[PDB]
């Protein structure tokens, strides 16, 4: 009858359903590699999908997915076991190699523009009657390391203009270079900004930005990378 | 540690009255103040809406609709204030008895103001559903919105218009109560005999897996916001660290794979297909299937 | 095999037991210290299902049924055939929904990001542990606990309920609800909201943030954001099974009549209790 045919009808839908959706979702990251990065054998049960092309507003161009990926960037790591399946351990500092969770990935080059073409991020003494309307000003606090030591004091805040909110505190250390913390990333109290995922020897560390007015993609996440990657290697030097 | 569950400083600059594209500024009221109650979880502004024709229309009978509710539950409340505070939940505005069929001559103390405030709901919504599609046109948007709106619309239709029709009278939609249209439902459920047996119930249930989804999704989100994962748009143009590691931990975690893309399909799917199924499963209550167990017994 | 980019993610370290001794992949899947416990206790269950279905005398997946102790065996265990593989498997189920949600903690730590998807995983733990151990306790025996079957689980569901009327009248389960409800609503349009920005009209570039707020301010006249949906998706899903959790611990311990007579409280307020009319009195 009509209702045996309507739920033999949607399981067939559902299978063709979760088949496009399974494909919608190897857009980013095929084809599957062996780790000396040739391509694996066995690829998995579903095809890759015929590509779509985005197009970047404000004359950027396109992206076409899935296309080539290449890492574009050298990785630091060595084996440690002589089959799959094992850690690769950095040859050097992660930190610096920019591996684990201190990974970063080869975005472009460029700022991040709002719907107007402008830049979306921005030092708030360069966004016009922007202000900070709730909670501690952070502005003046002094940055403190997982050590308890004090690597510097906050100079600004970046803001989000088209989202309004806070994005980046900017951090001025002890020469009187300055530096982006991931808002995400640390803990503003009365008296003191916390730092719990570096100890304050690695402030000077953080990658630093090309104009001081504007960060790329690519020096967003080389910061909020390292940030994180303190979590775990700098854990030698963090107090309780 | 902290988590990011609420701001810990608000910024605030001038009001936004966002993007122009193809919209008519005229239609735009102005901007209403900024909450930071509003603020320390999303954002604090307030406005500006979007009025047109098709707003108001909607805006009107949404409210006559409601009104006529009001309007008849004072009635039953003898004009006593008390009395309606008292019974508020247990009013209830009825449809037609089964004799008046699916005809309109029903008095209105006996269904008439039921099948008038129907009307009012059915106008309010239909213009409200081409509201989104044209909000989403003006912009150059998608039509998901519209579209997955659809759905929601799809089992309120099939609930007070298209199975009624199907059955033959009026009497068998639901009344406009709170604890009346409860007992609607536990009705329903024990005269087609068992609910649990209507595979499409069944179905429509593990999709509302969208608690599941919507869990992992924003926990996700929030968990790769020190990479800037909340920034969804542009890491589907520019893949960054917040969507590897985030794609990697449903990959080691239970070995599938998810784009940054590819999830909110997922998401967009499994909430649709909770009214989707649902409808069809009402649908066939009553019109097809008269008991559920006894329709179970046949596997069909 | 490797995603393209995955190779530099997949360093030693982060585990919270047994330092490097799990600390490998197979495949797709990181292992683990909890990676192994949840395969033995999944192994162990699995077994421990297919013994019950031995005594049972069924091998159909429409017809296993794994039974809690009977009432009178109160707080104590019971022979196996009559409950005590109930009372094993379900300990068994929690070693290894715990054991997941521990293993997904060292698979965090190894990425650097935050612990909220565990945490969210806890409060499903949560509701089972209710149903299957706290409501029992307070009551005073593992058979107010659910069955282990396909469709009797969904015959105990409709029968506990039934036992204080129309289920619809608890106050928690209607909050629960309306948790549940929204939470569907918000997913639809998040989803939509994103594919809508990213798939525009035909030959038109990607629309922006920016477009996303524009959209909900002319549709509803607020905007919750980027951030803010997700943080609400988070909260409302959570709570959902919150009320539930919370709508079944207080069911048959400190209520226990019917849930539609709660209601007299208000009604029965004595401002308003004898004014004529109206549907009471
Ligand atoms: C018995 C019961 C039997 C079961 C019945 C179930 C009925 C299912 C309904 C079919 C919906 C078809 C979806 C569709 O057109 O695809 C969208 C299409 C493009 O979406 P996109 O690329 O994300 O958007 C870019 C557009 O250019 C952006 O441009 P846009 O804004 O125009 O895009 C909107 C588009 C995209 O919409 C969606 O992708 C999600 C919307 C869900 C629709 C739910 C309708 C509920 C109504 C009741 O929506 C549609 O084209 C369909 C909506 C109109 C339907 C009436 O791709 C899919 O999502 C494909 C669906 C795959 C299903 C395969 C199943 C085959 C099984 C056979 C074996
Ligand atoms: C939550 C409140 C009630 C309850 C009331 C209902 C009602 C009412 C319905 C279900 C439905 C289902 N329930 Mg039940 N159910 C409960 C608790 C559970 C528990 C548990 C706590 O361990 C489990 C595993 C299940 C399992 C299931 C599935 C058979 C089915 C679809 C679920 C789904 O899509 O979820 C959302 C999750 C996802 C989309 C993710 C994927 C989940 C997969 C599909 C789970 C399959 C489990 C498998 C059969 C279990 C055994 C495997 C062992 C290793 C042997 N229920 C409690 C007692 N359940 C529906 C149904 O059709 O039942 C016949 C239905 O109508
Ligand atoms: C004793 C009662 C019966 C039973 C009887 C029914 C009946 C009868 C039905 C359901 C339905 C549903 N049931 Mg059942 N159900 C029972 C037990 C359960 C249990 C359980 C025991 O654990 C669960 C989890 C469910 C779960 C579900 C859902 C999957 C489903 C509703 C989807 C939805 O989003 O609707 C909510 C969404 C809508 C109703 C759509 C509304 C869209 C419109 C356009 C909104 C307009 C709003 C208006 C303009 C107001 C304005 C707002 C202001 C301006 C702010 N049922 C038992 C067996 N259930 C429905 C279904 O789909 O069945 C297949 C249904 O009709
Ligand atoms: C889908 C199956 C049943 C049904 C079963 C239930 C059950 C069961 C419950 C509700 C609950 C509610 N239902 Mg009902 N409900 C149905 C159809 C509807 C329709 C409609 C089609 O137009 C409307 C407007 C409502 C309205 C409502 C609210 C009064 C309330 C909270 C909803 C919510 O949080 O929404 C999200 C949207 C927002 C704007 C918020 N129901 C059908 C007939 N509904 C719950 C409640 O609290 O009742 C007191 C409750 O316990
Ligand atoms: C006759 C039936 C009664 C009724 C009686 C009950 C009873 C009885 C109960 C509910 C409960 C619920 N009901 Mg009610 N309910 C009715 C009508 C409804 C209607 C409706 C439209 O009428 C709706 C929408 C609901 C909605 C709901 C929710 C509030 C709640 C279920 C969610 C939950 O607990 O998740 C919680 C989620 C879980 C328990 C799942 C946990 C999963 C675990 C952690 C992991 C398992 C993995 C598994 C093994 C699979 C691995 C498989 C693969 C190998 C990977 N009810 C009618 C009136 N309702 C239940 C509740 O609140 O429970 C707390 C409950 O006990
Ligand atoms: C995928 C299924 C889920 C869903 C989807 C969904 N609902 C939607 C949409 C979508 C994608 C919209 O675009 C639309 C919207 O604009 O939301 C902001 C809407 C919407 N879902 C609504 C309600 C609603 N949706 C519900 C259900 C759900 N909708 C499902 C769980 C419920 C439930 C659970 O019962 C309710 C109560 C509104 C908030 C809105 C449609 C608004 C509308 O039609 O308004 C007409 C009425 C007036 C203009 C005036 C009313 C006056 C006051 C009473 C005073
Ligand atoms: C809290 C909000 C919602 C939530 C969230 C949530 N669920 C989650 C997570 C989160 C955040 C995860 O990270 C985790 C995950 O990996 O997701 C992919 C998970 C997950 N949620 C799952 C299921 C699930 N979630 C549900 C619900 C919910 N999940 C909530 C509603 C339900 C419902 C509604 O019934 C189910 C069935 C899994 C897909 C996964 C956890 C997988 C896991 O724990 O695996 C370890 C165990 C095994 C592989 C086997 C165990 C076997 C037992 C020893 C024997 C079987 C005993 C069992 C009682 C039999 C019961 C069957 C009968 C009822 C039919
Ligand atoms: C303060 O007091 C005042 C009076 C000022 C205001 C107060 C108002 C009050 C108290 C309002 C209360 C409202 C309530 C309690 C509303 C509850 C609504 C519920 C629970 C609704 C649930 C379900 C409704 C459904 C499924 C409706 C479906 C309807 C349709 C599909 C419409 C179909 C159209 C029909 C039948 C007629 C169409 C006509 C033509 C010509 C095509
Ligand atoms: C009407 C549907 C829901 C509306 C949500 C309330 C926010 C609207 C704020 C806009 C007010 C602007 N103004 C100038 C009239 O104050
Ligand atoms: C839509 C839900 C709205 C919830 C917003 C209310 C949150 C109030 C403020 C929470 C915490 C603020 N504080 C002081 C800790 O910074
Ligand atoms: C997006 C698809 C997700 C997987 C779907 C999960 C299906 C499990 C539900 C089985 C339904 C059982 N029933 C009652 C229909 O027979
Ligand atoms: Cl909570
Ligand atoms: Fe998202």
């Amino acid at each position: 009858d009509l209702a045996s045919l309507a739920i033999y009808s949607f399981w067939i839908f559902l299978a063709g359903l979760i088949y496009y959706l399974q494909t919608e979702n190897m857009r980013e990251g095929y084809p599957l590699e062996n780790e000396d990065g040739t391509p694996a054998a066995n690829q998995g049960p579903f095809p890759l999908p015929k590509p779509k092309t985005f197009i970047l507003p404000h004359g950027r161009g396109t992206l076409t997915v899935p296309g080539p990926e290449s890492e574009d960037r050298p990785i630091a790591l060595a084996r440690t076991a002589v089959s799959e399946g094992f850690p690769h351990a950095p040859t050097g500092d992660p930190m610096k190699d920019g591996v684990g969770p201190a990974s970063w990935v080869a975005r472009r080059d460029l700022p991040e523009l709002d719907g107007h073409g402008h830049n979306k991020i921005k030092p708030m003494k360069a966004a016009a009657g922007f202000h900070v309307s709730a909670g501690k000003n952070p502005i003046g606090l002094p940055v403190r390391g997982c050590d308890l030591e004090i690597a510097g004091k906050v100079v600004d805040i970046w803001v989000d203009i088209p989202e309004q909110m806070a994005r980046f505190l900017e951090v001025e250390l002890k020469d009187g270079s300055t530096r982006l913390l991931p808002m995400q990333m640390v803990k503003v109290q009365s008296n003191r900004v916390h730092v719990n995922a570096l100890s304050s020897d690695l402030f000077a560390g953080i990658p630093t930005i090309k104009s001081p007015t504007e960060v790329t993609l690519l020096e967003e996440d080389k910061i909020c990378g390292y940030v994180a990657g303190g979590l775990m290697y700098a854990a030698p030097k963090r107090k309780s | 540690e902290y988590q990011n569950i609420f701001s810990q400083v608000q910024v605030r600059g001038p009001a936004d009255l966002g993007m122009t594209e193809d919209v008519n500024l005229a239609n735009r009221s102005g901007v209403g103040p900024f909450s930071t109650l509003l603020g320390w979880f999303g954002n604090a502004q307030l406005g500006p809406i979007y009025l047109g024709s098709l707003g108001v229309l909607s805006l009107f009978s949404g409210l006559m609709w409601f009104f006529t509710i009001g309007i008849w539950f004072w009635y039953q409340a003898g004009w006593n204030p008390a009395v309606f505070l008292r019974d508020l939940f247990f009013f209830s505005l009825e449809p037609p008895a089964p004799e008046y069929g699916l005809s309109f001559a029903a008095p209105l103390k006996e269904g008439g103001l039921w099948l008038i405030a129907s009307f009012f709901m059915f106008v309010a919504v239909w213009s409200w559903w081409g509201r989104t599609y044209l909000r989403a046109q003006a912009l150059g948007m998608g039509k998901h919105t519209a579209w997955a709106f659809l759905s929601a619309i799809w089992l309120w239709m099939v609930l007070g218009f298209i199975r009624p029709i199907l059955m033959g009278s009026w009497s068998e939609a639901v009344p406009y109560g709170i604890f009346s249209h409860l007992d609607w439902t536990n009705n329903f459920s024990l005269v087609h005999g068992n609910l649990f047996y209507n595979p499409f119930h069944g179905l429509s249930i593990a999709f509302l897996g969208s608690a599941l989804l919507f869990a992992m999704h924003g926990a996700t989100i929030l968990a790769v916001s020190r990479f800037g994962g909340e920034r969804e748009l542009e890491q589907i143009a520019d893949r960054g660290t917040a969507a590897e590691r985030a794609a990697l931990f449903v990959r080691w975690t239970m070995g599938f794979n998810a784009t940054m893309e590819g999830i909110h399909r997922w998401a967009i799917w499994m909430a649709v297909l909770v009214t989707l199924t649902g409808g069809i499963g009402i649908l066939l209550s009553g019109t097809v299937v008269d008991n559920w167990y006894v329709w179970g017994q046949n596997h069909g | 095999a490797l995603l393209s980019f995955e190779r530099k993610y997949r360093v030693p370290g982060g585990t919270l037991v047994g330092g490097n001794l799990f600390d490998f992949w197979v495949g797709p899947f990181y292992v683990g210290f909890f990676g192994v416990a949840t395969f033995f206790f999944a192994a162990l269950g699995i077994i421990l299902i297919a013994w019950s279905a031995v005594l049972q005398g069924t091998w159909n997946p429409q017809l296993i049924s794994v039974y809690p102790p009977a009432l009178e065996y109160g707080l104590g265990g019971a022979p196996l055939a009559k409950g005590g593989l109930w009372q094993i498997i379900t300990i068994c189920a929690t070693g290894a929904f715990v054991s997941w949600a521990l293993r997904e903690v060292e698979i965090c730590r190894k990425l650097g990001i935050g612990y909220h998807i565990p945490f969210a995983f806890a409060f499903a733990i949560l509701a089972y542990l209710t149903l299957v151990l706290f409501r029992p306790v307070m009551m005073g025996a593992w058979g107010y606990a659910f069955p282990y079957g396909i469709w009797t689980h969904l015959d105990w569901v409709s029968n506990t309920g039934y036992t204080y009327g129309n289920f619809h009248y608890n106050p928690a389960h209607m909050i629960a609800i309306s948790f549940f409800f929204t939470n569907a609503l918000a997913l639809a349009l998040h989803g939509a909201l994103v594919l809508s920005a990213a798939n525009p009209e035909k030959g038109k570039e990607m629309r922006t943030p920016d477009h996303e707020d524009t959209f909900f301010r002319d549709l509803v006249g607020y905007s919750i954001g980027t951030l803010g949906i997700h943080r609400l998706g988070l909260l409302l899903s959570l709570s959902a099974v919150f009320f539930s959790a919370l709508c079944m611990i207080i069911t048959g311990t400190i209520w226990f009549d019917q849930w539609v007579d709660w209601w007299q409280w208000w009604v029965k307020l004595p401002w308003w209790a004898n004014i004529p009319g109206g549907i009471n009195g």
